[PDB]
């Protein structure tokens, strides 16, 4: 998403200082101010933080849609400070709750792939063949058909 | 047991809500005024009672839910 | 189903606790009826631990509980406990509130008042159904079969008894309640275990050998034929897996087990078997009404279920009755569920929509209500 | 499968599954208003006179009788739902715990950050010893 | 002292290629942690169902055990009464 | 002079303890890619004869139904002979 | 951290004394539990010379000291050196006053009472703690594995005891405590390595044998087998370089001190192996959980650190046990402190958190309040 700007405005010296470490063990002289991720994630990692780097390494060989493959400082430098939680609020677990009773139309305790079908044809968005496998993996924790609350709580939790 | 205590609060609140029962006495708009004021509130009570129902209802269907997780769990 | 108002077909038993809405073809939740307290002290904290684990949960976790049933023989002796099991069949094996269900109870015959009208009392006070009828376990059994003539053999896990019917008018001087049943079946069992090595002592063991009779055990069509032969070669030991090893071998104590129903002199009982009750019972009846009690012969209840039955017992009566009557001995493949299939076939009728006990008339007459007209 | 779209994705289906209910929420209300005015039949005072008033009282006492005594079961039914609720609570909270209790603790509060500080301390304790001249 | 001096740095550069190979052993080591206690959780769930579908099997075959005799015997007795 | 052979000998206990580290993840490390294979293959086993059992269930599932079915027909005849 | 109050996770133990902060990975700070007075005369002045170096500070002068443990088996021996071993660990170690923090001990099975009751009383009266518990030494271990079930086999340095748990409901009957531990392997090395010519006859060279044993001996897949490869190639001969040079080469010495686990009669003990005892703990159990205990049998303690002891005993126990039954040995690679980082899980929690021994309450009953409901 767009929070690039709100972001490089955002961040509280906890981090900052971190980043402006990195930033000095980045830029020593002859770089075109790009900032390359690839190295930047060895510096993270030589900066003892602890957040999950294969999402990053991927996401570098998918994302910035163009393929420069050199992030600009916006995405990467996001996938970088991705260590402190600046999370959603997490929503409320009461909202949720109340979503997942309306959603529950067949009244049979869990929502299975023809109500989400339902409910996207009711929003409207670009049909995805991670259908299916997508509930499998989150709402099916069991592979029984079930999902509980939790699941769907899990799902988008926290997201932006 | 659960049957008495149940039957003595009922005519308890019974006592304490309905109030004296007395209307002939007095002139014909304040008895207009008290008679649409004790409809008003019973409206309000029957609100307040089909609110519950369905907060009732959504509340078995979790407990359905919860009860599934425990099966769940076993 | 909808809008109307369904009947809970309750079944109370001794061993096995069996209930359903009326009107299906077999039981909704079949649990064993056992409350077991853990026994040992508990030193992990916030585990969750419960102070009674009651129904099918305590069958799993009886490696440290004391198991111990709530019915004996027909009679209620643990009024709590009954109550608890109650409680758990209505909230969390059927999940339905029972106060917008009638009930049907079922009660073995010649019991004490007491047990009744405790049980309706219950019922109407600390579940608060809006009516329950009390039925005998015989003449469900006997709705089940289609029939409405024959006498029915009940063997249960707690008592067996009787009934002779004809032409739906019961004979209440014909009534043969004995007390020996599946229980002490369990109990001779587990004690000639003892002659090849094999203690079981724990009210838990108790289960492990009640499954080791159900799944072994069987009745011999001739009992000393079956000894000789036990005795010179090998072709019956069957062995058995314990559940932690330790494999078991049962020689002639396969059909030595259930032979105490037709000589109950094996755990000291004086009375006969469950072959000369049922002939006793039919002599009892009148001269006209014998040979059609001959040819309905009805057998019900779990402990009917040996491998076998059907033909010892015919061979025995054939040898009592006169030679000219024939005698037919009904064993349906769901003898298990007779009862309830019948319970649920009674709750179904129109006929029987009037014969409940209303609370109104509990309120006017107080718990006595059952023994008057309503029965 | 994407990072950006799912995020947009799932954030959009949030959002209108949150206004989705709103305007549930509202329509119950709405039909909740209907079925008030049908039980609950408005009486329009336009031309009223005595003999309606003391109708009304009546049936108002009758129904206020009725209308308690139906409040009162409901209640009492709230009052089960509740506690059931608490005990359910209860058996969810132990359960997650006997899952996650062991995965939920403090790791290395300060044990990662003292890492080097015993062997300098060790070398320059010695050396302090050793420098009294 | 000049001679120590040169083998004080030589043995510095050799110190910090050490802690570099440890960190490197320690960031293995966690991984292949993580790697055992993903396949040992497929072990158990793997052994599990095998069980169940043991058990099923067992109980189906008794089943049919029982069954296929009761038709033999009536099958007889269907003979006998022709 | 003395100042840096007091220098030499730590670097030499940390050179020491680097080696003692190397040691001590190889050894760690090869007990767990042993682990690793020896759950791998078991799993592999397991979820093979998991499957075969459940083939076997369904043909029993299968056999039960038509035994079911001789058995109905079985005991039509012995009523209508009785 | 901050506002609030964190619990102190002392574990006395009997070879090392594991403390820190309640929910960490890991203890804050490990030490040998050694108390050594000087014994030679002492000739310069002025240099400082305490009377009793304790903790890791005489690990290194342990030329000139007479190391003595406080604690023999468990049970502790000479209280005025425990009191010191306790004061150095609150003021050294960690830094923090006991005035203003809970403490939680652990205590192996089946030891004297007054060594309990002393503790506590030590605890509230001379360092004046606001709240102190005290634990077995194996439900913690229980604790960090994440169980709830399993048996554990706790082989520390001073002593080896076996508990079994079933769904948090401990069995106090089948708990077999065993006197053999690390420092008896650490004798009967010192005392196998006199066949080579090493002699080590000091209190301090004992440190130097237990070095060996942990860095080089290893328990054997067979033993038979290892004894006669170790008598034909020279495979096994490792060396080792003393604290002076002289290196020494162990041959097959390697895997004959760990064996004396599984074969007591070495140093002339009676009772059974390790292998043999787990066994029968578990055969005193009932016998619907031996399934359970046989699949979660955990091991814990230091001295079940050997390379190659997850695998001899697996085999020990797979040739005594029921051959249907599956054996499994969950041996976390965090076996040392996995007693201590259970007792940090158990300090976190919430619902243990009104189980402490109150200061009031200790005034009220006196130190007999430790073997009270609050354990
Ligand atoms: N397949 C079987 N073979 C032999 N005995 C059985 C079998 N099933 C149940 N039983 C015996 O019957 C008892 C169950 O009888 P049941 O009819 O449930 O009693 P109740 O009349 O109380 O319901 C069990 O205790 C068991 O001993
Ligand atoms: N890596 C190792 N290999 C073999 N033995 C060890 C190892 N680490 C410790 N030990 C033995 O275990 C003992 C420490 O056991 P520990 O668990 O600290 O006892 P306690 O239960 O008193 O804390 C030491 O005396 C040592 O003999
Ligand atoms: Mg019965
Ligand atoms: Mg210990």
């Amino acid at each position: 998403d767009d929070i690039y700007k709100a972001a490089v405005e955002q961040l509280t010296e906890e981090q900052k200082n971190e980043f402006k470490a990195a930033f000095d063990i980045f830029v020593l002289g002859a770089e075109d101010g790009c900032i390359s991720t690839k190295e930047l994630g060895k510096v993270m990692r030589m900066l003892g933080q602890n957040p999950t780097p294969e999402e990053l390494q991927e996401m570098i060989d998918e994302v910035d849609e163009d393929g420069s493959g050199t992030v600009d400082f916006d995405e990467f430098l996001v996938m970088m400070v991705r260590c402190m939680k600046d999370d959603s609020k997490g929503k409320s677990e009461e909202e949720l709750s109340d979503l997942f009773r309306m959603f529950d139309k067949n009244a049979d305790g869990y929502i299975d792939l023809e109500e989400l079908k339902i409910m996207l044809q009711a929003t409207g968005e670009t049909i995805t063949e991670d259908d299916i496998e997508e509930l499998m993996k989150d709402g099916d924790k069991n592979n029984d058909g079930r999902i509980d609350y939790d699941e769907f709580l899990e799902f988008m939790k926290g997201v932006e | 047991g659960k049957r008495q205590t149940e039957r003595e609060k009922k005519k308890k609140i019974l006592a304490e809500r309905r109030k004296v029962l007395a209307i002939d006495h007095l002139n014909e708009d304040q008895l207009r005024e008290k008679a649409k004021e004790l409809w008003q509130s019973i409206y309000n009570l029957e609100a307040e009672k089909f609110d519950l129902q369905e907060k009732f209802k959504q509340q078995k269907y979790e407990i359905n839910v919860l009860r599934n997780r425990i099966n769940d769990n076993q | 189903d909808d809008e109307e108002t369904t009947a809970l077909v309750c079944d109370n038993g001794s061993g096995l606790v069996k209930a359903g809405f009326a009107g299906d073809d077999a039981p909704r939740a079949v649990f064993p009826s056992i409350v077991g307290r853990p026994r040992h002290q508990g030193v992990m904290v916030g585990m969750g631990q419960k102070d009674s684990y009651v129904g099918d949960e305590a069958q799993s976790k009886r490696g440290i509980l004391t198991l111990k049933y709530p019915i004996e023989h027909g009679i209620i002796t643990n009024w709590d406990d009954m109550e608890k099991i109650w409680h758990h069949t209505f909230y969390n094996e059927l999940r339905v509130a029972p106060e917008e269900h009638p009930t049907l109870l079922t009660e073995a015959p010649l019991n004490p008042k007491a047990n009744r009208e405790k049980m309706t009392q219950i019922m109407f006070e600390t579940f608060n159904v809006p009516a329950m009828y009390v039925a005998i376990q015989a003449v469900l059994s006997l709705y089940a079969s289609g029939r409405t003539t024959g006498i029915v053999l009940d063997s249960g896990d707690g008592v067996t008894h009787n009934v002779p019917i004809y032409e739906g008018y019961a004979l209440p001087h014909a009534i043969m309640r004995l007390d020996l049943a599946g229980r002490d079946l369990t109990d001779y069992l587990m004690k000639i275990l003892t002659e090849r090595g094999y203690s079981f002592v724990t009210t838990a063991e108790r289960e492990i050998v009640r499954d080791i009779k159900e799944k072994l055990c069987y009745v011999a069509l001739d009992f000393e034929n079956e000894m000789a032969t036990a005795a010179s070669s090998s072709s019956l030991e069957k062995s058995y897996e314990l559940p932690d090893g330790q494999v078991i071998t049962i020689g002639n104590e396969r059909f030595r087990c259930p032979e105490t129903l037709f000589q109950p002199s094996f755990i000291g009982m004086e009375s006969a078997g469950i072959h000369e009750t049922t002939y006793n019972s039919i002599m009892k009846c009148d001269i006209d009404i014998r040979k059609d009690l001959y040819a309905n012969n009805v057998l019900s209840g779990g402990t009917t279920m040996y491998p076998g039955i059907a033909d010892r017992m015919q061979k025995e009566i054939t040898a009592l009755a006169p030679s000219t009557m024939k005698i037919k001995i009904i064993a349906p493949p769901e003898r298990k569920y007779s009862v309830w299939i019948g319970g649920s076939i009674l709750a179904s009728l129109s006929t029987f929509q009037q014969m409940w006990i209303s609370k109104q008339e509990y309120d006017e007459a107080g718990p006595s209500i059952v023994h008057r007209k309503c029965f | 499968i994407s990072a950006s779209r799912k995020l947009q994705l799932k954030t959009l289906m949030l959002q209108i599954a949150k206004q989705e209910l709103e305007r549930e929420a509202e329509e119950r209300r709405g039909e909740k208003g209907r079925a008030l005015s049908t039980r609950c039949q408005p009486l329009e005072l336009a031309g009223l006179s005595f003999a309606e008033l003391q109708d009304l009282c009546r049936q108002l006492h009758a129904r206020v009788d009725k209308v308690d005594e139906e409040r009162y079961d409901v209640e009492a039914k709230v009052t089960k739902n509740i506690t059931e609720i608490a005990d359910l609570n209860q058996k969810i909270f132990d359960l997650r715990g006997k899952f996650k209790r062991p995965t939920l603790r403090r790791v290395r509060i300060s044990a990662d950050a003292m890492m080097q500080a015993l062997l300098g301390a060790r070398a320059k304790e010695t050396l302090d010893l050793r420098a009294h001249l | 002292a000049q001679k120590d001096e040169e083998k004080m740095e030589i043995q510095e550069i050799q110190l910090k290629e050490a802690k570099h190979i440890a960190e490197d052993a320690d960031r293995k080591y966690e991984e292949v942690a993580r790697k055992l206690v993903i396949i040992e959780s497929d072990l158990e769930r793997a052994e599990e169902r095998a069980e169940l579908s043991e058990g099923k099997c067992a109980e189906l075959e008794e089943e049919l055990k029982t069954v296929t005799n009761n038709l033999k015997s009536l099958e007889a007795q269907a003979e006998k009464y022709s």
